[PDB]
RNA sequence: UUAGCUAGUAGGUGGGGUAACGGCUCACCUAGGCGACGAUCCCUAGCUGGUCUGAGAGGAUGACCAGCCACACUGGAACU
RNA sequence: UACCCGCAGAAGAAGCACCGGCUAACUCCGUGCCAGCAGCCGCGGUAAUACGGAGGGUGCAAGCGUUAAUCGGAAUUACUGGGCGUAAAGCGCACGCAGGCGGUUUGUUAAGUCAGAUGUGAAAUCCCCGGGCUCAACCUGGGAACUGCAUCUGAUACUGG
């Protein structure tokens, strides 16, 4: 129901935030290809519990930090 | 080295034709079937033959007109490399609608004008003319 | 009742030990206003002889072309030598849209209403032989429908 | 020619300059005769063409030639011209 | 604040006017709110001079809107004409 | 904004009639018919391809004494309506209210039919309109006012209407000097001498 | 023939601040942040509806009308 | 003011550019690589349709030319819509990461994709059908369109997972 987003979880090194890249597969507008094309958040986490390497599910929220508005909601295959 | 069958299978009927032969053999897939039962249906080869087992093999033959060959242009829309989604709008019309266009949609593979009459667009393999 | 249209004229030259020997050259075109078209390149020491002979070739050697009304029947390209020239039908009322040796060549196959461009070599003489060949392979719906077994309805 | 390399650059349509430049996208430019003088042309042809030497607003020194058949022209004049080169 | 006035659309000497939903700080030109209708007052013979949805105009009168002298007065006179 | 030299001169350039007197002397009994005007006029050159497609076009201009712009502004109506574009072009000249007047024959040329919409002595469904270049709307009547009936210059046009071809898309009249545009006429309904295929193109290059 | 850029920087905690959320500010932690999908730096520029051309694809373009933005001798700052 | 009648006479009311081919339209005379002309090719070195003048003609028109400036023609950056043996162009080869690309078959997923539906995509403009000014320009009614994006419901052939 909710206006979520996955992503790859690029960072966690930093207190209470995450990096999380997020491809987006778009048209070019004269080509006609299909590209890959990359789109990175800063994600609030809670608790650094989120593993390097990761898939995890995003939300938009209330702006948490200077360069962070976006707080996850769940993570799917934390493993390597 | 093997990017595609379906522009291998193309090719394939594009030089028999001009070898004048009557049978033309391949590999079979799942996917060059559903183009296989197109043509003999919109009356562009005269028969396909899948048999094999451990592997399928697709058996065309060649439908020829006065002497000379019946498909008289065979391209490839969509290439692997650049493929092509169109809406039921945006459908060709191969040779002002005398050729056809071969669409597969969520229908299955059906011909342009069919899909049209079935008002629903997709993904465009090739052109037979 | 063949109307016939002069395309080039046009003056070479073959070089001896006394000098150049000019000779007028000549391309033409004979259509009937059906779909019976021929040209005609001549040669010899005279403008209005070498036409002749231009002429005499394009009366022989015709070429019969699947018309539609007054226009053609689906678009389609030509090629000879260099010579990429792409042509189309058109709406009733609009005249031909040509250029140089294709105004002429249309005007006598009798069509009324075209699209058309060339695309590289405007050499007169090939790009001619351009527009025949995609006239020649141009091909009805009724043969089409022979072709693949059918009919005209169970094409549309 | 691929798409992909054309994914990665795009086709670089060729940039074309001006042969009149110092007009600046004018259609006429006032200038100031600096030197007023006759030039051979080339091979082909033979004559005197009269042409002047010219201060223009924007401080170029150009030259430009005088038209026509005879004239009234001095240093230190105030001119005006058009462009067009001469073959 | 939401205006409804009458706003020269025309030509020299002949005026034509979209009576509008508009802000009343924008202004003839620039920003209308929306589209509510229109006025000729060079409306001739065999047409229509004034037609205005009189139902939206009172959706808008129920949230508060201001309306003009001419306005005003109009769309009484079209409800004292039909 | 109109031409005002030698009308027959003209007809000498085109070579063909193009209707500019009244008729009653015989139009080669006042010039030349086969010999274009000036020095170099009786030779005629092997003319090209662009010379008749601008021949035709300074033709129709020259039929109904119409300028390039105004001209152009016909080409562009009619190439913004559907089917064949001459036919509707041809329509659009028809279209003409000074055209009418001469093709109902109250002034004896096209320029006198223009005089008289000019200074005003016309009537079009009860109107005066003084625009010769006015398109005429189907089933409406055009009548002379009672000011300018008196004119011989009338009456002796209607009997130029009578010696010419009376047309079938107007219903005209006589004794009230008026008539009616039944319907919009076709291609067939005009000369043969204008090519539809070739004033097309020559504003398509 | 612009490849490294960043220290309130980047994140946190706490305090302060604003109509409002947030290095918004401060303190204290953490060393992060960014970049080859062009960061950085330089040059040029008000932006869009649109306009012009082109068969279209596009290309160029932003006077007039609009929608937004910015500016008001210059540089500053608050006031109400 | 719009509009309406008198008044008077053909009256008060036409000009630029062009003619060597390109591109519609030529003679004559001056001129002699001079004077010059010139978008290009190119004309003038005593017989110039290319200079200058005249005549004649062509093109437009209350304007006509030149320059500037943008696209088109130009497929001459080729998405639509190019090429690389010798006309410009395949690295001197090999390796290889990112990258792009992927056999076959079954399920799954429904991302892409397609279909439907909502929201929005202001007005103006353009298009279509009308109307109004004597028409036209112009004004204006209605429509379509605004090629999108968001959301929701599907769809499952293909491409993905
Ligand atoms: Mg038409």
């Amino acid at each position: 129901k909710i206006r979520t987003l996955q992503g790859r979880v690029v960072s966690d090194k930093m207190e209470k935030s995450i990096v999380v890249a997020i491809e987006r597969f778009v048209k070019h507008p004269i080509y006609g290809k299909f590209i890959k094309r990359t789109t990175k958040l800063h994600v609030h986490d809670e608790n650094n519990e989120c593993g390097i390497g990761d898939v995890v599910e995003i939300r938009e929220c209330r702006p948490l930090s200077k360069t962070k508005s976006w707080t996850l909601v769940r993570v799917v295959e934390k493993a390597v | 080295s093997m990017q595609d069958p379906i522009a291998d299978m193309l090719t394939r009927i594009r030089n028999g034709q001009a070898a004048n032969k009557a049978a033309v053999t391949m590999p079979s897939s799942k996917l060059k079937v559903a183009i296989a039962n197109v043509l003999k249906e919109e009356g562009f080869i005269e028969d396909f033959k899948v048999e094999g087992d451990t592997k399928p093999e697709l058996e065309l033959t060649l439908k020829y007109f006065q002497g000379k060959a019946v498909v008289e242009s065979i391209q490839r829309v969509s290439r692997p490399g650049l493929r092509i989604y169109k809406r039921k709008d945006e459908l060709p019309k191969v040779m002002a609608g005398l050729g056809i266009a071969v669409v597969s949609t969520s229908k299955g593979v059906m011909t342009d004008r069919a899909a049209r009459q079935a008002g629903l667009g997709g993904e465009i393999i090739c052109y037979v003319a | 009742e063949l109307q016939e249209k002069l395309i080039a004229v046009n003056r070479v030259s073959k070089t001896v030990k006394g000098g150049r020997i000019f000779s007028f050259t000549a391309l033409t075109v004979v259509g009937d206003g059906n779909g019976r078209v021929g040209f005609g390149y001549g040669k010899a020491r005279e403008v209005p002889a070498a036409i002749q002979k231009a002429m005499e070739k394009a009366r022989r050697n015709m070429i019969n072309v699947a018309l539609n009304n007054g226009t053609l029947q689906h678009p389609v390209k030509g090629v000879h030598t260099g010579s990429r020239v792409f042509m189309q039908p058109a709406s009733e009322g609009t005249g031909i849209i040509a250029g140089g040796a294709m105004r002429a060549v249309l005007e006598v196959a009798g069509v009324h209403n075209v699209l058309a461009k060339a695309y590289g070599s405007t050499n007169p003489i090939n790009v001619v032989r351009a527009t025949i060949d995609g006239l020649e392979n141009m091909n009805s719906p009724e043969m089409v429908a022979a072709k693949r077994g059918k009919s005209v309805e169970e094409i549309l | 020619a691929t798409v992909n390399q054309l994914v990665r650059k795009p086709r670089a349509r060729k940039v074309a300059k001006s042969n009149v430049p110092a007009l600046e996208a004018c259609p006429q430019k006032r200038g100031v005769c600096t030197r007023v003088y006759t030039t051979t042309p080339k091979k082909p042809n033979s004559a005197l063409r009269k042409v002047c030497r010219v201060r223009l607003t924007n401080g170029f020194e150009v030259t430009s030639y005088i038209g026509g058949e005879g004239h009234n022209l001095q240093e230190h004049s105030v001119i005006l011209i058009r462009g067009g080169r001469v073959k | 604040m939401v205006t409804i006035r009458l706003a020269r659309h025309g030509a020299k000497k002949r005026p034509f006017y979209q009576v509008v939903v508009a802000d009343s700080r924008n202004a003839r030109n620039g920003r209308f709110i929306e589209r509510v209708g229109f006025f000729n007052p060079i409306a001739s013979e065999k047409e229509e001079g004034t037609r205005l949805d009189l139902d939206r105009i009172a959706h808008w009168v129920g949230q508060g809107a201001t309306i003009s002298d001419r306005v005003a007065a109009l769309i009484k006179e079209v409800n004292k004409a039909a | 904004a109109r031409y005002l030299g030698p009308k027959l001169k003209l007809s000498r350039r085109e070579g063909t009639d193009l209707f500019l007197k009244s008729g009653v002397r015989a139009i080669d009994t006042k010039c030349k018919i086969e010999q274009a005007p000036g020095q170099h006029g009786a030779r005629k050159p092997r003319l090209s391809d662009y010379g008749v497609q601008l021949r035709e076009k300074q033709k129709v201009r020259r039929i109904y004494g119409v300028l390039e712009r105004q001209f152009r502004n016909y080409y562009k109506e009619a190439a913004r309506l559907k089917g064949n574009t001459g036919e509707n072009l041809l329509a659009l000249l028809e279209g003409r209210l000074d055209n009418v007047v001469y093709r109902m024959g109250f002034g004896a040329t096209r320029a006198e039919a223009r005089q008289l919409v000019s200074h005003k002595a016309i009537m079009v469904n009860g109107r005066v309109v003084n625009i010769a270049s006015y398109q005429v709307s189907p089933n409406d009547v055009v009548s002379i006012r009672e000011k300018a009936k008196k004119q011989s210059r009338v009456k002796a046009a209607l009997e130029l209407a009578e010696q010419r071809e009376k047309p079938t898309w107007l219903e005209v009249d006589a004794g009230k000097m008026e008539g009616t545009f039944k319907r919009k006429p076709e291609r067939s309904d005009l000369s043969a001498d204008i090519n539809e295929h070739l004033i097309v193109e020559l504003y398509s290059k």
